[PDB]
């Protein structure tokens, strides 16, 4: 499936997060693919988990 | 959100009785209320939808009604197999929400338990733990008191109980109490006794064995 | 705190059901009376006797 | 009364 | 017949991810809504999310928004729940259901449910000990015997007797959480005293989380 630039940005941010393990990173990427309408919410929860694992 | 308030939390009735359970919506939900039955180890099963309509295959002894925000579920002739938890659910606004549930229990005549006791298995005794099991089979009502004595000393803090749900045919319960010791402790003492108090018994029943007897 | 109000439902024909209401004492009380009045619609006027500081109720229906 | 994982039923 | 079957539940660490599937048959998920509903002591029955597969519209409970995504593959007549950033309060039985099927505006079919355990503890397979029938487990010409399924994690285990051919008089008790944090359950059956020694009695124990399958023969202890 294809993505717009906003959705591409979400992928990019989650791929780059340094404190996620790979199961978590791919789980969030899978969500972005699952339901693009949730892109902003999925990105915010990914950020929260990344910060908490600093 | 809309909260659904169910009452009573527990209702106990005899076979053949008419039972009524209720569910109150915190605001107007029109008729958009369904009723589910949940029996042991099952998923919820649809009984009534849109407040008053019988889902296909559901016995006609089930009926539902609506008065403003008050919703009632009625079972006109309670059967042993209706022993279950009942839940109402509104779908008028997202999120759909459920009531907390009403548990329906069957009343029947008193029946004293069959009382049995099981030493630890030789297999378990190979490693370092001993489990002594006391079994109360097929009794009513649910209330019972199991006490463990080891060489006549009342045990405390080292037993756990489990109770089956009401039998769908004879409406009885069964109960297991497990006393857990170290193997070293178990080999240190001799007399293992489970004492059962129950309304169906004229006086408490002790079931026991001596460690090592056949 | 949470309490359980135990209620005997005593119907005109001699049939007895039992029920429990849980919540704060004030919530459990209000639910019991509300439930009594609902059953009164079809089972006749109710009267409710209170034992044990109100934690137990005997509710007879007139039929 | 609340749901119980082990009994799969409302507790009582 | 209409059928929904959840799979994919299991033990997951806090912060971890899990993906559940909901496989549908006997109808087409394009004609209905599909919901995920979970059940737990904390919240009872608790709606999680829904999707209308015909147009992709989804909605979420506030407590899972952003951490869970629902989706469907109409080609496989299957719906999914991705669960990320998992917390203790996500521990629940997860059911899927359909809504609007055959014009019924309620959840008229549910799956059997799949169990999700969010915990830092690790998997442990049970020990299966016999509850041997004896003079202390018999009366009125019947005898009790069984199996003690001790020290497992997580739930669930299943127990049958004689490969499911023995059901009458079986009592499989609800598990108990021991203070060790490990579960334990017993399963008993009552049988004619005269059958002991001629009829074979085997409890079939399966603890899928640890790939533990045990068929334990229970006989009278000889002396």
């Amino acid at each position: 499936g294809s993505y717009n630039k906003d959705q591409q940005s979400a992928f990019y941010e989650i791929l780059n997060m340094p404190n996620l393990n790979e199961a978590q990173r791919n789980g969030f990427i899978q969500s972005l693919k699952d339901d693009p309408s949730q892109s902003t919410n999925v990105l915010g929860e990914a950020k929260k988990l990344n910060e908490s694992q600093a | 959100d809309i909260q659904m308030t169910q009452s009573p939390i527990l209702l106990s009735a005899s076979v053949g009785d008419r039972v009524t359970i209720t569910c109150r919506a915190s605001q107007d939900v029109n008729t958009a209320v369904a009723w589910y039955q949940q029996r042991t180890n099952g998923s919820p099963r649809l009984l009534i939808y849109s407040a008053s309509f019988l889902y296909s295959g559901v016995p006609s002894r089930f009926s539902g009604s609506r008065s403003g925000t008050d919703f009632t579920l009625t079972i006109s002739s309670l059967q042993p197999e209706d022993e279950a938890d009942y839940y109402c659910q509104q779908h008028y606004t997202t999120p759909p929400t459920f009531g907390a549930g009403t548990k329906v229990e069957i009343k029947r005549t008193v029946a004293a338990p069959s009382v049995f006791i099981f030493p630890p298995s030789d297999e378990q005794l190979k490693s370092g733990t001993a489990s002594v099991v006391c079994l109360l089979n097929n009794f009513y009502p649910r209330e019972a008191k199991v006490q463990w004595k080891v060489d006549n000393a009342l045990q405390s803090g080292n037993s756990q109980e489990s109770v089956t749900e009401q039998d769908s045919k004879d409406s009885t319960y069964s109960l297991s109490s497990t006393l857990t010791l170290s193997k070293a402790d178990y080999e240190k003492h001799k007399v293992y006794a489970c004492e059962v108090t129950h309304q169906g018994l004229s006086s408490p029943v002790t079931k026991s064995f001596n460690r090592g007897e056949c | 705190s949470e309490v359980t109000i135990k209620v005997n439902l005593i119907f005109a024909d001699g049939k007895i059901q039992t029920a429990e209401f849980k919540g704060t004492f004030e919530e459990a009380t209000a639910e019991a009376y509300r439930y009594a009045a609902l059953l009164a619609k079809v089972n006749g006027e109710y009267t409710a006797d209170l034992e044990d500081g109100g934690n137990h109720m005997n509710i007879k229906f007139a039929g | 009364s609340q749901f119980d994982f082990c009994t799969r039923r409302l507790q009582s | 017949e209409v059928q929904l079957v959840e799979s994919g539940g299991g033990l997951v660490q806090p912060g971890g991810s899990l993906r559940l599937s909901c496989a549908a048959s006997g109808f087409n998920i394009k004609d209905t809504y599909i919901h995920w509903v979970r059940q737990s002591p904390g919240k009872g029955l608790e709606w999680v999310a829904r999707i209308y597969p015909t147009n992709g519209y989804t909605r979420y409970a506030d407590s899972v928004k952003g951490r869970f995504t629902i989706s469907a593959d109409t080609s496989k007549n299957t719906a999914y729940l991705q669960m990320n950033s998992l917390r203790a309060e996500d521990t629940a039985i997860y059911y899927c259901s359909r809504w609007g099927g055959d014009g019924f505006y309620a959840m008229d079919y549910w799956g059997q449910g799949t169990l999700v355990t969010v915990s830092s503890a690790s998997t442990k397979g049970p020990s299966v000990f016999p509850l041997a029938p004896s003079s202390k487990s018999t009366s009125g010409g019947t005898a009790a015997l069984g199996c003690l399924v001790k020290d497992y994690f997580p739930e669930p285990v299943t127990v049958s007797w004689n490969s499911g051919a023995l059901t009458s008089g079986v009592h499989t008790f609800p598990c108990v959480l021991q203070s060790s944090g490990l579960y334990s359950l017993s399963s008993v059956v009552t049988v004619p005293s005269s059958s002991l020694g001629t009829q074979t009695y085997i409890c079939n124990v399966n603890h899928k989380p640890s790939n533990t399958k045990v068929d334990k023969k229970v006989e009278p202890k000889s002396c």
